[PDB]
């Protein structure tokens, strides 16, 4: 009863109470970091938080600004940030940061140092805009060792929701929010069907469930059952 | 800016460092009667003193010189720049300057690029050790974190300066905490003396830990003014991680 | 206390390219150079001995041999570049300081041994070797480099440190109680940067009270920091 309260008061309360932080003078932290090479994720929590509120959202592919341009970067991130702080409150999900957070000694590859200057440039602009900015910026990664110490430095990412061993309550939550849109029954149970993908580490479990929906969409069986779950697990 | 009104508690160490840094500033005539040269620099090893950079930016702010770091933590990494000669050209044009690395304070790739930066500053110390373009070019190391082993190992105190800095003055715990309380909205019925003196043993980062970890309870209760009970809870909130 | 030594080795190193009537007509031709070493090392003692040649000449300074272990075993190619640039820059003086798998180190050490001797090169430039201790290096490097004469660093003969102290204190202000015999006699195996360091910190410590004159009690009081620092580790 503390994770949903901390994340709740750390997501929905700062979203519409900026003037109160202007009064008390404390910047609300918004950076939520996800990690863990076994569990890919980036879909259950990204689409869960991205779908708990019926508003606008602007997602970006990990290579949305890599166009070897030096002057187009700040214009792109400045335009996205200004339409995100001016158009509507959106939760930007930045993915694949390990490819844009790598340093290089040789100056001949100015595109890598340029895109890390873009990532560090928005990392500095979010620091200068800590005084109640009208945008939420969540971030996810899988290889934090290659990342720079500026990303994991405090003041930027104050929340680190890991996935080492989720209890049964988190299974009822993250699996209820995904079974509420699918055809459930009395036999549908994904507790062992999520314990086994923890023994044999498999990525994008939610995408594998979507593949199970692609095998159950053949109009041969209305309610998805264990045959498509275990079949979708042994095949893909 | 971070002038003397935003840093305090090292009166003896600034009284001792004015002859290392402030000597070529206002009294360079002692070169004949004394015979001094340009040393490598100075460093402060130990726990983070909550202002390890405010002192370099303070002496640099009073020297009226520029602050150009190497790692480029805040949009100053590619603005100047083999990316090794442009720093020496800007150091030649801007003779008064203070260098202090802040971002550096996997073991396969991180020590690869970080080893390229270490080789960069090593060959820069070879160029500055061999020849010299202009004066007032000094580098300052930062040993406050755990992953700092190259600067503490390569600088034992044989041809460089060393300062024992576990117990700076107890003002790194008290009066710079008062300074960090001056910036934020502070009430008038607070007593930072007892709550600042009753945090021994753990580390020297009690200032930033109690402020930043207290902002979560000042953010929870949404109090317009920070009370002493918030810092009292922050003491436990930072001692739980010990 | 080394004026006759510095003029003996000075004549031993200045005979090439200067005073040619007693260099090539009589047939001296020592086309190998000398090898030096200092027990305190630090490069300032040997730099203060070889600095007499840096007055009116061209000098080259290569300190340390770390450029071989810090990278892949490229070999003696850099020594060959220094050899061709020394041939293109014959009016110069070659000086190497801080000379400090295994099958490659031995073959590049024998290749450097034959290269340093110069089997296919006559007298074109002088090469001077320097290191911390001559006992650590292999004695095979003696015949190519040192074929004329070698010299060791003398003892505190109370005249070398007295002359250096006079040069450093030619314009300084010292009190009458500041004696010299206890200083030049108490010190043992200290370079010029040590006496210059204790004089520098002595004047800087005497500056704390706006005193333009340094007393002997403040000089020894400043010396307590160096004597205590060298014995701490």
């Amino acid at each position: 009863d503390i994770q949903k309260q901390e994340v709740r008061e750390a997501v929905e309360l700062p979203l519409t109470h900026f003037e109160l932080y202007k009064q008390i003078g404390i910047d609300p932290p918004r950076g939520v970091l996800m990690y863990g090479p076994p569990g890919c994720g980036k879909t259950m929590l990204a689409k869960a938080v991205a779908h708990h509120t019926t508003a606008a959202f602007i997602r970006v592919v990990g290579s949305e600004f890599v166009q070897k341009y030096l002057g187009e970067g700040p214009r792109m991130v400045r335009d996205v940030f200004r339409l995100a702080k001016e158009n509507a409150p959106a939760i930007i999900f930045i993915d694949e940061i390990d490819a844009i957070a790598t340093k290089r000694f040789d100056a001949q590859t100015g595109a890598d140092r340029e895109v890390q200057r873009i990532l560090l440039e928005l990392l500095n602009q979010m620091d200068g805009f800590d005084q109640n900015v009208n945008v939420k910026v969540i971030m996810a990664t899988n290889r934090a060792d290659t990342l720079d110490p500026a990303l994991l430095r405090p003041g930027r990412l104050d929340r680190k929701i890991e996935f080492p061993l989720p209890d049964r309550r988190q299974k009822r939550l993250i699996f209820s929010t995904i079974t509420s849109k699918m055809n459930l029954s009395e036999e549908v149970d994904l507790e062992d069907y999520v314990a086994r993908p923890d023994k044999i580490s498999g990525a994008d479990i939610n995408s594998i469930c979507q593949e199970s929906g692609m095998l159950a969409v053949r109009e041969n069986r209305y309610i998805v059952l264990a045959k498509d779950f275990e079949k979708a697990y042994k095949t893909v | 800016d971070s002038t003397y009104e935003m840093i305090g508690g090292l009166d003896k160490q600034i009284k001792e460092i004015k002859e290392v840094i402030e000597l070529p500033v206002k009294h360079p005539e002692l070169f004949e009667a004394l015979g001094i040269a340009q040393p490598k620099g100075v460093l402060l090893y130990g726990p983070p003193g909550t202002g390890k950079t405010l002192l370099a930016r303070a002496v640099a702010h009073h020297t009226d010189c520029t602050f150009i770091r190497v790692s480029g933590s805040e949009l100053v990494q590619k603005f100047i720049g083999r990316m090794v000669r442009e720093l020496f050209v800007m150091a030649r044009e801007h003779a008064p300057s203070i260098i202090f690395m802040d971002e550096i304070d996997r073991l396969e790739g991180g020590s690869g690029g970080d080893s390229e930066v270490q080789r960069t500053m090593l060959e820069l110390l070879n160029q500055l050790d061999g020849f010299e373009a202009t004066k007032n070019i000094k580098v300052i190391m930062a040993t406050n974190r755990i992953d700092i082993l190259d600067s503490a190992l390569l600088r034992p105190g044989r041809i460089d300066r060393k300062i024992e800095f576990p117990p700076p003055n107890e003002e790194a715990r008290l009066d710079i905490l008062k300074i960090h309380s001056r910036k934020m909205n502070l009430t008038r019925g607070i007593n930072l003396r007892k709550i600042a003196e009753l945090m021994p043993g753990a580390s020297g980062a009690e200032v930033k830990g109690v402020c930043t970890e207290a902002g979560m309870y000042a953010l929870r209760e949404r109090r317009v003014h920070v009370t002493q009970e918030d810092f009292e809870m922050a003491v436990a909130k930072v001692m739980q991680k010990d | 206390g080394l004026d006759n030594q510095i003029q003996e080795i000075k004549e031993s190193v200045e005979l090439p390219l200067t005073h040619p009537e007693y260099y090539e007509e009589m047939g001296i031709k020592p086309p190998k150079g000398v090898i030096l070493y200092g027990p305190p090392g630090t490069g300032k003692t040997l730099l203060a001995k070889a600095v007499a040649n840096q007055t009116s000449a061209t000098f080259l300074r290569v300190v340390g041999s770390e450029l071989i272990q810090k990278y892949l075993g490229d070999g003696p190619k850099l020594v060959r570049e220094l050899f061709r640039v020394a041939e293109e820059h014959a009016p110069s003086i070659v000086f190497i300081d801080e000379i400090d798998g295994e099958r490659e180190i031995q073959r590049t050490m024998l290749e450097l041994l034959n290269q340093l001797d110069g089997f296919d090169s006559r007298g074109d430039v002088k090469v001077i070797m320097a290191t911390n201790r001559i006992e650590t290096l292999d004695p095979a490097l003696i015949r190519p480099g040192r074929i004329d004469r070698k010299i060791e660093f003398p003892l505190p003969d109370e005249k070398t440190k007295k002359r250096i102290f006079q040069i450093h204190t030619s314009r300084m202000t010292l009190a009458d109680d500041v004696t010299l015999d206890d200083l030049i006699m108490a010190k043992d195996d200290l370079s010029g940067a040590d006496i210059k360091a204790i004089c520098t910190e002595a004047g800087l410590m005497a500056l704390r009270e706006r005193r333009m004159k340094v007393t002997n009690e403040d000089f020894k009081k400043s010396k307590e920091n160096v004597l205590y620092k060298k014995q701490e580790g």
